[PDB]
Parts: structure tokens; C-alpha cells; sequence
RNA sequence: UGAGCCUUGAUGUGUAGGAUAGGUGGGAGGCUUUGAAGUGUGGACGCCAGUCUGCAUGGAGCCGACCUUGAAAUACCACC
RNA sequence: GCCCGGAUAGCUCAGUCGGUAGAGCAGGGGAUUGAAAAUCCCCGUGUCCUUGGUUCGAUUCCGAGUCCGGGCAC
RNA sequence: CGCGGGGUGGAGCAGCCUGGUAGCUCGUCGGGCUCAUAACCCGAAGAUCGUCGGUUCAAAUCCGGCCCCCGCAACCA
RNA sequence: AGGGCUACACACGUGCUACAAUGGCGCAUACAAAGAGAAGCGACCUCGCGAGAGCAAGCGGACCUCAUAAAGUGCGUCGUAGUCCGGAUUGGAGUCUGCAACUCGACUCCAUGAAGUCGGAAUCGCUAGUAAUCGUGGAUCAGAAUGCCACGGUGAAUACGU
RNA sequence: GGCUGUCGUCAGCUCGUGUUGUGAAAUGUUGGGUUAAGUCCCGCAACGAGCGCAACCCUUAUCCUUUGUUGCCAGCGGUCC
């Protein structure tokens, strides 16, 4: 949204993105698609690969220091 | 001699604030106006000002419906507008900003768009 | 491809008038390497043009290419199903080298006597909005007026743009991400 | 709320023309508590600033009549 | 055999209260894509059916007849 | 028996109503793209209208005879 | 020895020349590099429309010769008409090299004089002394060069961007 | 056999030795940055090296140097210029 309660009068510095509930991007997962009852399990039980993703980063700023990376 | 101004025959109505609804979507973007006690005040649409293919989906068609449309309550002597924004396609922004810079004042952006609590089925499309 | 941006090698000046823009202008009529040639049927034409009108020689040469001289120039960048084509701002140079060029070719196919006379006329004409080099200068512009801007992979330049930690922002350009 | 019949009020923005050209005869002007005009304020108002004009104010002329332009000329009363 | 109502871009219609020749689609060229399907572009043609007539000039405004389409006639 | 319809470029179809007029989609052949074929694109070729006669200035067309293909009909006690 | 590879219904690759006026034609006029040459290249001379001829100097290669650089510049000319464009063809006369030019040579000249009005689908080469375009030399080679190999003249479009 | 065309002037291709894997094998030759390049720097169970890229080579682009005719002529003399 650009958002209805800032205060009212047109300011157009607001990023529509940077003022989003939920709107557009998983909220429209209802349409165009039924998510397949239990295609979850392959499309969003992926949850432990984007928690591996944030290991990863965590492990690597270590192996650089130890290494020397620069 | 005579060569023309006024643009159209003298003002109807004249109700001097109003609502918009512009319900945008994937495939086209409609603009209508409306009075707070519910009626239509006049339209305009991205397919019915002369776009069509795949430029009826697109911010820069949106825009130019939104002028069109503004140009249809002018007979209606309106100066201040309220808006509501409808649905997940392209436009959905651009309309209100065409809006504001046709010398309306916008008081508020509300995006009602309809979401379902769970409810009925979706179609699959798209399908293997 | 290409690694290296440089390019433009330097004119020299027009001998009568020490010019560069019609310097350039010979260039751009010049069939089958004769500049001696070229040169004479330009300047026969420039004055056939500055004695029917023109207190300076390059007042009327001057609007005759700011009238064929376009503004916006359609380009495609390949969407695929059909790919309806992207304006972009014509860059002043570029604007220049188009401009000169339709004149030329539209010369070269008059089919009048000589072809300083072919030239004499098509730029006498496109000096006063008539020529057949106006006409495709307006025909690029009407092209380029319908097509008023769209452009594809949208949604992989705002994730390419996450990828290198780029904003939350997108919007219709040209051969590259948006 | 349609329509007819019908009572009063009205628009006709061409080309040239100051603007005003519904067809057309009369017609040299109309003066209750004037007929002023005119600047001003709003309304209708449309082949855009061009007509009619509530009315503040003003009791101090519209304007043809061979005044001019134009096939037709205007004011002003009929006709439709 | 009457009353009707139409007769134009190739087509249907129509800017056409007489002062004034168009929309939609049709064929060619240009501009782009796995030519195409498909965008965008610039031309598309008429003495408005043949004849009378009002008039400052009018196709249409008022009229007589040919052909098409619709009724009642027999 | 009988009556009516049909006989077109290598294939299927059109034009057949006193007539002069050969068209469409396939297939074919030549060129092109492709490693090559398929497809795709461009160009071209192909019927002396079943057959014989007659009327006609002129006939695929109209008319008559024969062969060939189809539809219907070939009963009533 | 003679014939053949050099045929012809046709299909294709490569290149030349062209369809024109930025030109073709005429006459005058300008400035190159690189190379080859004692089985050879050959001036000057006089003769030939010309290809060529004969007479004859010279050269061993910075010297002499092939060798008149062409497009360009000057001026005149032609007028969009298949023409003062194009020259394919074929007749006729002629030259040379060589034993011999019929099959199966090159070139001169007179005459004649086709397709061709920039090419369907497709499609290729190039980034700057390049492409385009103009001429010159050479290898082979008695005699056949549009080819191949090299030399120099004039000299461009544009490359944003992936 | 020789020779040559091609992928391609693509920049890759691999040996010793050490190590990890039952083994085919990997490692190095992967990472970070950079380049025409496996180019070069950094940094690691890989350490070293060879073919390859680059370089040398010729040629062209200046300038100096020496030579000075069969080349050249600025000055100089003479001059049919």
C-alpha cells in the first residue's frame, strides 16, 4: 500500500513496498494455483534450507578469519 | 468566424466530491467513479482507451485511462476525490498518481482488495 | 562481448567553411570512397538551398536536419511472443548520424536530375516540413509515440537487484535488467 | 410520465460583415410613473466570449433613416 | 396493380437542418517476430440513381419514374 | 426392367441454369533453411473437361447414342 | 599420330562486368609503391586505324627497359528515352607466339548489338588505412588470368549495449 | 612414413613426488581478485616441473649513428634554367 493512515494529503517519497502489510506477495498465493494439498511439503518445507542458508553465512565469516581470506 | 471552446454542453448533477475505484488486474485496469451514497459517476478503461495487446496490462496504459476517465466528471463539477485500489495487477499505483496530477485531491489511498478467509477453491491452472 | 568501450576517430574540418557538421555530412553521401566527389555535389546543393532562401548558408542546412531529427528511436529487446518494441532517447551524436543519413537516402532515390539537385530539393523540403525525410522521421515518431514504454524480466531484475543487495524498485528500460 | 391539441416565452454563431442573416410583407422610427444609455453583479448560454437579461445603480438614448459592409440588413411590428 | 422504406469506400452504415465526402472491416507498401498469428503506420472512394424544382448557392430540402426489401390486395 | 444424379491437373472437390471464362486444398518437381530428413518458406509445372456424334460463329457447359460409377424403383392376387 | 579433357537439357558454388547522371563519352592535366628482366625485357628511330612491324641503342640492376600509374582535377557533352548506358553475341577483315591456332589460343579494328530498369525465399565479409573503389607488378608461362599472389592510390558507416 | 586441413591462436593439456579414497581417481589444475592468457598476486596437503600463453623473431611507426653511388640537392659555383 502506500498507506491510508500516514496522514492525508498526497507525499510521494512512499515506497509502496516499504509499506506493506502482506499485500501482493503471499497474499495472492490464492489464485492462478490451488497449492496442491500437500505440495507444501516440497514448496515450503524448504524452511530448513533457507535456515541452512543463514548457517552457511555464519560458518563462513569464521573460515575467512582462520584462512585469511584477504 | 466562430471557432470552438467550451469543451462539451453546460455541467449536470454537480455533487463536488466523489469516489474512485480502480479495480486493476492482470490482463486490464478499470477506473469508475462513483458518489458516497453508491453510484456511477462515469468510467474509463486501459482496453476501451484504444490499447489492447499485451500494452492493455502496463502502468503507462492505466495512466492514460485515469485521464480519460477525469476528463467524463468534469460535467459532474467534482474537485476532491477519495480512492479505492482492487486487486494484484500492474497499474494499481500509477492510476492513483495520474490521478493526484489531473488537479484532484486525493484523501485517501484505501486498497480493498478481496481476500478470501481460506473459502472456496481456486482453479489450478497451469497444470502437470 | 566487447571488453573494451572506445571508439570515434577524429574529422577534420570542412574546407570551405571549416565546419564539422558538414564535414561529417559529406561523409554520409559519399558512395564507393570518391570525397572529391562527394564534397562537390554537397556544396552544389548547400548553395542551390542558401540562394533560395538563407541570409547565412547554415541557417537553413541547421533547420533543415532539426526538423528530420529524431527524438526517440524504437529499439527491441527480445521478450519473445511477439516482442513489440522499447523506446529510447536518441543520444545527441546518434541523433545527428540518423538525421543526416535519411536526407542522403532519400536522396539517392529522387531520381531527378543530379544528384545535387535531388539533394537541393530534399532538403529545400524538409527545411519547410514537407520533405520525404520528414515523413520518416514522423513515421518513427508515430512508432515510437504507440509503443511508449514497456519492457520484460521484471520480476528477474528486482531478484537479480536482491542478489547484489539492490532495492526494492523496478521500471521499463532497455538490454539490460531494469 | 408519453403524446396531442394549445396558451405565453426562445435559440438558429455559414463565406464577407461591427455584429444579427428562421422564411417574408408592412415599415423611417417606439417615449406609462420617461426609453435613457452605461459601467457593474449573477442566470440561461453555444458550429466561443456571441445573444437575451432578472437587478444594483442611473432618470444624462437604443439605433435606422442611403450609416456602412453583403445576394438578403439590421432598429420596429406582423408571419411561422 | 397501392401505401411504405432503402439504392454511395468493394460492404453495412453514416459525418450530409443546403453552404462541409466518414467511422468498422477489405487490397498494396513500410516498420518486427521460429516467415505467420499478430502490433503500429501512411493511400484507400462516391457528379450520394435517372430527372424535375425551391435558391444567394441545396445530392439530402420539395417532386416524377427504375430496381431491391415489407404490408394489405386477388 | 424403369427413373434421377455422376465421370475435372497424380487425389478429393468447383465452375455445368444460349455457351466464349480452368479455380481451391493435397500431391509433384526446382531452389532455400537443417549435420541430414521431417516440417517451414519461395517459384513452377499439371486438365485439348468419359467417349462419339449433333445444334452453334463459338459447346466442359446445351442436345442425342453408347460404356462406366451411385441413389431410388422392379408390386398387386 | 589424331582425337579427348574446352561436350549440353540442366542444376549449384566462386568471381568478373553491368543495369547508369556520385555517371558514360571526348579532349587537356596531376602525384605511386612494389616487382621482373643476358632461353630475356628492349628505348630512340621510321612504318601501322591499332594489335603489331622492321631498324637499332641499352641493360646484369638505385643506372637501361617493361612503364603512358588509374580513379582524381580542368573543360565541353549527353538528358531518364534499354539511352552517347550495357556491351553478350555473330559476320568480315587482321596481328602475333608457335611445327600447327579446325576441334581447342590471345589480341587489334570495322560493323552489329542480347539479357539487363538493383533481383523471390535466402544470404555473406568487415572494427579503420579496414570495407568500398581505382590502377600497378609477379609466379607459373613458347602462347592463353576475370583466378591466385603481392604492391600502392582515394578512403566510410558505426559499435549505446549483451 | 612423410605432409597438410580442421576444431583453434581455443588456452588449455599433463608428468614426478607427497597425501586422501577399498578402487576407478581426486589433489595441485578448486577458492578470493585480476588478465589476451592455467596472466599475475593472494591463500589453502599439495609441493615441484614440462608442453602451451607471453618473450625472443621479422616488419612497420620515430630518432641517433655511420656510409655517400648507379641515390640526393639545402647552401655554392657554372647554367643550355
Amino acid at each position: 500500500p502506500v498507506i491510508k493512515v500516514r496522514e492525508n494529503e498526497p507525499f510521494d517519497v512512499a515506497l509502496r513496498r516499504f509499506k506493506r502489510s502482506c499485500e501482493k506477495a503471499g497474499v495472492l498465493a490464492e489464485v492462478r494455483r490451488r497449492e496442491f494439498y500437500e505440495k507444501p511439503t516440497t514448496e515450503r518445507k524448504r524452511a530448513k534450507a533457507s535456515a541452512v542458508k543463514r548457517h552457511a553465512k555464519k560458518l563462513a565469516r569464521e573460515n575467512a578469519r582462520r584462512t585469511r581470506l584477504y | 468566424a466562430k471557432a470552438p471552446i467550451r469543451a462539451r454542453k453546460r455541467v449536470r448533477k454537480q455533487v463536488s466530491d466523489g469516489v474512485a475505484h480502480i479495480h486493476a488486474s492482470f490482463n486490464n485496469t478499470i477506473v469508475t467513479i462513483t458518489d458516497r451514497q453508491g453510484n456511477a459517476l462515469g468510467w474509463a478503461t486501459a482496453g476501451g482507451s484504444g490499447f489492447r495487446g499485451s500494452r492493455k496490462s502496463t502502468p503507462f496504459a492505466a495512466q492514460v485511462a485515469a485521464e480519460r476517465c477525469a476528463d467524463a466528471v468534469k460535467e459532474y463539477g467534482i474537485k476532491n476525490l477519495e480512492v479505492m485500489v482492487k486487486g494484484p495487477g500492474p497499474g494499481r499505483e500509477s492510476t492513483i498518481r495520474a490521478l493526484n496530477a489531473a488537479g484532484f485531491r486525493i484523501t485517501n489511498i484505501t486498497d480493498v482488495t478481496p481476500i478470501p478467509h481460506n473459502g472456496c477453491r481456486p482453479p489450478k491452472k497451469r497444470r502437470v | 562481448p566487447r571488453r573494451r568501450v572506445i571508439g570515434q576517430r577524429k574529422i577534420l574540418p570542412d574546407p570551405k567553411f571549416g565546419s564539422e557538421l558538414l564535414a561529417k555530412f559529406v561523409n554520409i553521401l559519399m558512395v564507393d570512397g570518391k570525397k572529391s566527389t562527394a564534397e562537390s555535389i554537397v556544396y552544389s546543393a548547400l548553395e542551390t538551398l542558401a540562394q533560395r532562401s538563407g541570409k547565412s548558408e547554415l541557417e537553413a542546412f541547421e533547420v533543415a536536419l532539426e526538423n528530420v531529427r529524431p527524438t526517440v528511436e524504437v529499439k527491441s529487446r527480445r521478450v519473445g511472443g511477439s516482442t513489440y518494441q522499447v523506446p529510447v532517447e536518441v543520444r545527441p551524436v546518434r541523433r545527428n548520424a540518423l538525421a543526416m543519413r535519411w536526407i542522403v537516402e532519400a536522396a539517392r532515390k529522387r531520381g531527378d536530375k543530379s544528384m545535387a539537385l535531388r539533394l537541393a530539393n530534399e532538403l529545400s523540403d524538409a527545411a519547410e516540413n514537407k520533405g520525404t525525410a520528414v515523413k520518416k522521421r514522423e513515421d518513427v515518431h508515430r512508432m515510437a509515440e504507440a509503443n511508449k514504454a514497456f519492457a520484460h524480466y521484471r520480476w528477474l531484475s528486482l531478484r537479480s537487484f536482491s542478489h547484489q543487495a539492490g532495492a526494492s524498485s523496478k521500471q521499463p528500460a532497455l538490454g539490460y535488467l531494469n
